[PDB]
């Protein structure tokens, strides 16, 4: 039972259940309490789980406990203290500095890199599903999207990944995809992590993949080979022609631009990996800064 | 080739040891036999084969019979309802998109309700403490595929065929891991076919060799053989199709020479 844990306040609703602060009433430690309503087991709780209790990693959200009572099933969180869309809103003001920016980038790339080297697709990252300490630390969480992927990739759920940091080879309807969406989505919010504005917030499908095509140009063959052949490219297609990176993310280093225009690539083969990235020479100073947050 | 498939075998490599069932575990189950599990393994492939299910969901599931069977009694009569279970929980778990709860009940033909399936679901998943990423010789055999020069069809649908008949038999495929089964299935069906072996890559990739899977490869091979007089043919029905280039149909080398 949860005779030991005292519900604090309801925090969110993510893929599915419903989380909640909570306390443990003789340890004293802070938890998250996801609450599941019992068609069986969801299936998204079954991967949750299993594969949550196989990734032990610093930059991803430790499950501590899995308790029953029915007809409910609580999942058991460390606890943390704020999610990074509301750090980068409690921002507006002064800025997010470059330091952290990095130090953040490069923690997410950890966690992806562990993540990917398990066979696990992530599918799901966005900043409200990013999590922050007040020590520095920031981890991966809501892995119900997530999935175990096999060695050739064969074809998974179509639906996967929320609108605003879906990769292109999904919207436009590749039969196969890769570790290369959980990149492109870490892209998407490199940039808005230093503009504080979404990079492409579309609306619908087609949206998005405007939005995308006017950022970073429509692709043709040359730039990713097989894209006019991809189910859901249309010919009709307008043309725009690609911009600077300097332009899309203007306060951005030298490095930081190479580093974002590797995460963005059209091709998901041709896409920088999170292993890869570690490496790059925007990391060379990179330190671990607090985020100076209440 | 990506940059996590070292990794990623290592990983499951390191994973399969971890996931194995005890080896004589049908020898402490006083009402159950191996014979009783080659009928309820052989019942999951007609399953499979009636929902159109991936082979993956097939072998996820036999593992975790096997697992659960490792810890836990069962009598004969509720063998089925285990067998349904992990059916069930594999198919969320690997599937894009499960049959319902409802569509499995129909295939026990009403020997088990609903209530029967869900509380067993729930009993499979504790007693196997949630862990379901069980690497598999699916998982293995399509990573050794990579390694084909070039690439036959025919050598891939063999595989799995040899790969899935191994799921039936506990004695002796239980004492084997996955990636050895795999090595075994893989090397018997591309010396079928095309008449080579394992390649050295496969050497350098997992440090097997054909003196290594021997044993297996030895055990497997009279599988192959006994095969059509097997009294369990569902897999064998299975493989007959296009689908699988007919695989089954063809004729087992008599000797491998080592
Ligand atoms: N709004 S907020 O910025 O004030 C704030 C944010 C998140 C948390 N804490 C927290 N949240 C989780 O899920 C949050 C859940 C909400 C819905 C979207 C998906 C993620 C966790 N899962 C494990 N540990 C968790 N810790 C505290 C404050």
């Amino acid at each position: 039972s949860m005779e030991n844990f005292q519900k604090v306040e309801k925090i969110g609703e993510g893929t599915y259940g419903v989380v909640y602060k909570a306390r443990n009433k003789l340890t004293g430690e802070v938890v998250a309490l996801k609450k599941i309503r019992l068609e069986g087991v969801p299936s998204t709780a079954i991967r949750e789980i299993s594969l949550l209790k196989e990734l032990n990693h610093p930059n991803i959200v430790k499950l501590l406990d899995v308790i029953h009572t029915e007809n409910k099933l609580y999942l058991v969180f460390e606890f943390l203290s704020m999610d990074l869309k509301d750090f980068m809103d409690a921002s507006a003001l002064t800025g997010i500095p470059l330091p952290l920016i990095k130090s953040y980038l490069f923690q997410l790339l950890q966690g992806l890199a562990f993540c990917h080297s398990h066979r696990v697709l992530h599918r799901d990252l966005k900043p409200q599903n990013l999590l922050i300490n007040t020590e520095g630390a920031i981890k991966l969480a809501d892995f119900g999207l997530a999935r175990a992927f096999g060695v050739p990739v064969r074809t998974y759920t179509h639906e996967v990944v929320t609108l605003w940091y879906r990769a292109p080879e999904i919207l436009l309807g590749c039969k196969y995809y890769s570790t290369a969406v959980d990149i492109w989505s870490l892209g998407c919010i490199f940039a808005e992590m230093v503009t504080r504005r979404a990079l492409f917030p579309g609306d619908s499908e087609i949206d998005q993949l405007f939005r995308i095509f006017r950022t970073l140009g429509t692709p043709d063959e040359v730039v990713w080979p097989g894209v006019t052949s991809m189910p859901d490219y249309k010919p009709s297609f307008p043309k725009w022609a690609r911009q600077d990176f300097s332009k899309v993310v203007p306060p951005l280093d030298e490095d930081g631009r190479s580093l974002l225009s590797q995460m963005l690539h059209y091709d998901p083969n041709k896409r920088i990996s999170a292993k890869a990235a570690l490496a790059h020479p925007f990391f060379q100073d990179v330190t671990k800064p607090v985020p100076h947050l209440r | 080739v990506p940059d996590y498939h070292e990794d990623i075998h290592t990983y499951l490599r390191e994973m399969e040891v971890k996931c194995k069932p005890k080896v004589g575990y049908m020898k402490k189950q006083p009402d159950i036999t191996n014979s009783m599990r080659a009928i309820l393994v052989d019942w999951l492939v007609e399953v499979g084969e009636e929902y159109k299910l991936q082979n993956e969901t097939l072998h996820l599931a036999v593992n975790y019979i096997d697992r659960f069977l490792s810890s836990m009694s069962v009598l004969r009569g509720k063998l089925q309802l285990v067998g349904t279970a992990a059916m069930l929980l594999a198919s969320k778990f690997e599937e894009i998109y499960p049959p319902e709860v409802a569509e499995f009940v129909y295939i026990t033909d009403d020997t088990y309700t609903k209530k029967q399936v869900l509380r067993m679901e729930h009993l499979v998943l504790k007693v196997l403490t949630f862990d379901l990423a069980a690497p598999t010789v699916n998982q293995f055999l399509t990573q050794y595929f990579l390694h084909q020069q070039p690439a036959n069809c025919k050598v891939e649908s063999l595989a799995m065929f040899l790969g899935e008949l191994s799921l039936i038999d506990a004695d002796p495929y239980l004492k084997y891991l996955p990636s050895v089964i795999a090595g075994a299935a893989f090397h018997l069906a591309l010396y079928t076919v095309t008449g080579q072996s394992w390649p050295e890559s496969l050497i350098r990739k997992t440090g097997y060799t054909l003196e290594s899977l021997k044993p297996c490869l030895m055990d497997l091979h009279q599988t192959y053989l006994k095969a059509p007089q097997h009294a369990q043919q569902s897999i064998r029905e299975k493989y007959k199709n296009s689908k699988y280039h007919g695989v089954s149909l063809l004729n087992p080398p008599e000797t491998l020479n080592l």
